[PDB]
């Protein structure tokens, strides 16, 4: 069991890759195209780093074009897994606009309330919270006088 | 258990990259982190052991 | 660092293990000491999301 | 114990000495006059340049250096003598003068993290910063008890005297007895010199009278006094006797050649020099360039006016260098000390931290005269967000807690950066609030960017390859010399050469017609400042002031 182990320890000792210029030249043409498809920017970051270990498994001076296939595996994966289960109107205007605009009334849609108007709007109970607790840094008025002044006083 | 992809992830870190040290200013990251998830109720936790 | 139960920590080091992860180093952020650990170790993040 | 010393003659040999140096008659009396002068300034404490002790007398300085206590109370002696018979009734005023020492001390001359316990019982200097105090309060030293009962009087020097021989009441005198204040205070040397790698050192001050109100939190003086213990284990403290303050103000030949225009423009290859691996932002990278330089010392006796500590907020994408440009800037950072997010010590206050009071100065207080490096300014809390209002302000910070009032040095600027909460474009909504700083007030700062992903490939291409270029298989201190050269150099503004430079304000303000003017013209001035800073001219240039005007111009898009 314990051989195994130091192997593994054994070349991050030795080798140490770096960054290759002349090789890396038409690796960035592949890039390019990639970029094309903040998802984008720490890719190249990502995988990169990711990239330095192949290097390091096979003793290799330089960094070859091989690798970066291996890389395209591992991208596989995460096109799935950016799913999570793009648009900027659905997620700032939909909660701006019910707010006041839709019910002027403001009875029984207090904040005990509200959470089940969130479910028709096809809002998730933990994504609210990133909005129902940040509501009151957004300046709005009404969320104040209901929110503090029955948190202690009744 | 497991899927073989996931397999193929774990040498990955285990190895580890290069932190260049860069004689201008701040040095580069260098290092891959991996946030293992996956469907529970196979006792997943364990097997990371 | 294979961290399990990483949603169920407190949230008192978390404040400060963001910056570590990303920069290789630990800070601390008392009034006036400026003592900065070299926290170069790689994450293994294993919890529930 | 009540035994006495007779005649010692070594203290009768120092008193002799120490007046012989006070009295200066062969000399125009330097000492002398000064004598003169604190008794016209009604002052009881005389500071000495201890290179005159060495000057006249090698063996009394090396004693004093060596062995503080009695040589030190000896010449206080000397001094009340020596007062006494230049004028008996302002001696008779007094109880006990009190001498201070001043000058350059050869080896004593310590910082708290080299001042190891091997200093103990002798005179020492220390410099750095002060990082916390506590309230006046008095403390007995000469309480006086009559009894009417007995008719006896009792004194005791330094549980407390409450019984007579036999128990009787003993009610005090109290205006026969002295009181003296008393402070306790600490200090961190300088962030430029104390190393980050190991843990810091703190060493306790005592301020006797005439020392309470000469020292404020966050500044930096130098505090010279005995070194004791009080009472295995003992904890060190540091009774003062003087302190100043301090004012923050080899190759300068080789410099002088770099500051020639004939040869090249120092100002466009500078400003590349600060973000390496930073591709683009050029405009932003000039910006951060100014941020460093500028004016922050103002004719200002006793009083505040307009000041040079604007401000620039930097917003935008993840991983698009809005993280990291503050990394550059901190490393190579002159005077200037990190701090990011919560900062659960009071960012900007006090505190008033209990269970001990210690007033434990913050962030931009410890920054007095730098650039204060902020990141994720929406984690502050909406405390910190109104307090950090306040500081930019009037250029001071005020601190209100039960019964602690104070008042800090401010004299400080801030590169501060926030993500944009959930915001991935923010283009549609005004920054002003899009960026989740809540206020207006984001019109104070100096400079608000917008680093967007926009679809560009044209610089795609170019951003990709920067990355890799960087290995360098085959000029961080050459800025560092060159903001000291600025910083004793003011380059006054020339009212003839800035009318055509404030010709085009109004037509910055025009451009709306095919976020705030009013504010404009302060930062048109100090950037203006900056770009002649650079080229360490007293006297602002068209040319130079006129890039601060397309600084602007591309400022707002």
């Amino acid at each position: 069991l314990a051989k195994l182990k130091k192997f593994i320890a054994y070349c991050r000792v030795k080798c140490g890759p770096r960054l290759s210029a002349e090789a890396a030249e038409k690796l960035k043409n592949r890039y390019i195209i990639m970029r094309s498809g903040p998802i984008t920017v720490r890719q190249l970051e990502a995988i990169v780093r990711i990239a330095e270990a192949l290097s390091k498994m096979k003793l290799q001076p330089f960094a070859t074009e091989a690798d970066v296939e291996e890389a395209l595996r591992l991208f596989q994966v995460s096109t799935l897994d950016a799913a999570l289960s793009q648009e900027d109107q659905e997620m700032l205007s939909r909660i701006e606009k019910q707010l006041k605009r839709r019910f002027a009334i403001g009875s029984q849609v207090s904040e005990h309330s509200i959470i089940k108007d969130f479910t028709k709007q096809k809002y998730p109970e933990h994504a609210i919270h990133k909005v129902l607790q940040l509501m009151l840094r957004r300046g709005e008025i009404q969320h104040r006088m209901q929110r503090k002044v029955l948190y202690r006083l009744k | 258990f497991g899927g073989t992809d996931m397999k193929k992830a774990i040498a990955c870190l285990l190895f580890g990259g290069s932190r260049k040290r860069l004689p201008d200013g701040l040095t580069r990251r260098g290092d891959i982190n991996l946030l293992m998830l996956g469907d529970p109720g196979t006792a997943k936790s364990q097997l990371l052991k | 660092v294979c961290i399990d139960e990483f949603d169920k920590m407190r949230e008192d080091d978390r404040v400060a293990i963001h910056e570590a992860m990303e920069q290789q180093t630990i800070s601390i952020a008392k009034a006036g000491i400026t003592t900065t650990l070299n926290s170069r170790c790689s994450v293994l993040a294993a919890a529930n999301s | 114990a009540g035994t006495v010393v007779l005649d010692d003659v070594e203290l009768r040999e120092a008193q002799r000495d120490y007046l012989d140096f006070l009295d200066d008659e062969e000399d125009q009396g330097i000492y002398q006059s000064k004598v003169r002068e604190l008794i016209s300034d009604n002052q009881y404490r005389l500071i000495v340049n201890v290179n005159d002790l060495r000057r006249k007398n090698e063996k009394r300085a090396n004693r004093l250096l060596n062995n503080a206590f009695e040589e030190l109370v000896a010449f206080q002696r000397a001094l009340k003598d020596f007062v006494a018979s230049i004028d008996a009734t302002y001696a008779k005023q007094y109880e006990e003068f009190y001498v201070g020492l001043e000058g350059s001390f050869g080896s004593k001359h310590v910082s708290p993290r080299t001042l190891t316990s091997c200093f103990l019982s002798c005179v020492v200097c220390v410099e750095g910063i002060v990082t916390k105090c506590s309230l006046v309060r008095p403390k007995v030293v000469r309480s006086v008890h009559y009894c009417p009962a007995t008719k006896k009087t009792i004194e005791r020097r330094y549980v407390y005297p409450t019984k007579d021989e036999e128990n009787n009441p003993l009610e005090t005198e109290y205006g026969l007895s002295v009181y003296k204040d008393h402070q306790t205070i600490t200090i961190q040397e300088m962030p430029e010199k104390a190393p980050a790698g190991q843990l810091p050192r703190s060493v306790d001050v005592i301020l006797d009278d005439d020392l309470v109100d000469k020292a404020k939190p966050g500044d930096r003086v130098q505090v010279v006094g005995t070194y004791r213990c009080l009472p295995g284990t003992f904890r060190t403290v540091l009774i003062a006797c003087n302190v100043k303050q301090m004012s923050k103000d080899e190759d300068i030949a080789k410099i002088k050649k770099f500051s020639k225009t004939r040869s090249k423009d120092i100002f466009d290859q500078l400003a590349k020099s600060l973000a390496p691996s930073i591709h683009g932002h050029d405009y932003v990278k000039k910006a951060i360039l100014c941020l460093l330089l500028g004016g922050v010392e103002r004719d200002l006796e006793n009083g505040s006016h307009i000041r040079g500590d604007i401000n620039i907020l930097l917003i935008g994408d993840p991983s698009v260098a809005k993280s990291q440009l503050l990394r550059y800037v901190l490393c190579t950072a002159p005077r200037a000390i990190p701090t990011t997010g919560r900062g659960s010590s009071g960012v900007g206050l006090t505190a008033a931290v209990t269970t001990d009071r210690r007033l434990e100065a913050g962030a931009m207080v410890l920054a007095d005269r730098g650039v204060v490096c902020i990141d994720e300014f929406d984690k502050m809390s909406d405390m910190d967000r109104t307090a950090i209002h306040e500081v930019m302000e009037q250029g001071r910070v005020t601190i209100a807690k039960a019964g602690i009032h104070a008042r800090l040095n401010a004299r400080c600027s801030v590169l501060a950066a926030a993500n944009p909460v959930y915001g991935r474009y923010d283009q549609y909504k005004t920054p002003m609030e899009n960026i989740g700083l809540q206020d207006s007030l984001l019109s104070r700062f100096d400079l608000l960017f917008i680093m967007l992903d926009q679809m560009d490939p044209e610089q795609d291409r170019e951003i990709s390859d920067h990355v890799l270029r960087m290995h360098r298989y085959r000029s961080a201190a050459f800025m560092k010399k060159y903001i000291h050269v600025a910083k004793i150099i003011k380059p006054v503004l020339t009212q003839e050469s800035a009318t055509y430079i404030a010709e085009e304000y109004s037509r910055l303000r025009s451009q709306d017609s095919m976020p705030v003017t009013a504010r404009t013209l302060e930062t048109l001035i100090r950037l203006a400042t900056a770009h002649a800073k650079a080229r360490m001219s007293k006297t602002v240039d068209l040319q130079d002031a006129e890039e601060a005007v397309e600084l602007v111009q591309y400022a707002y898009f």
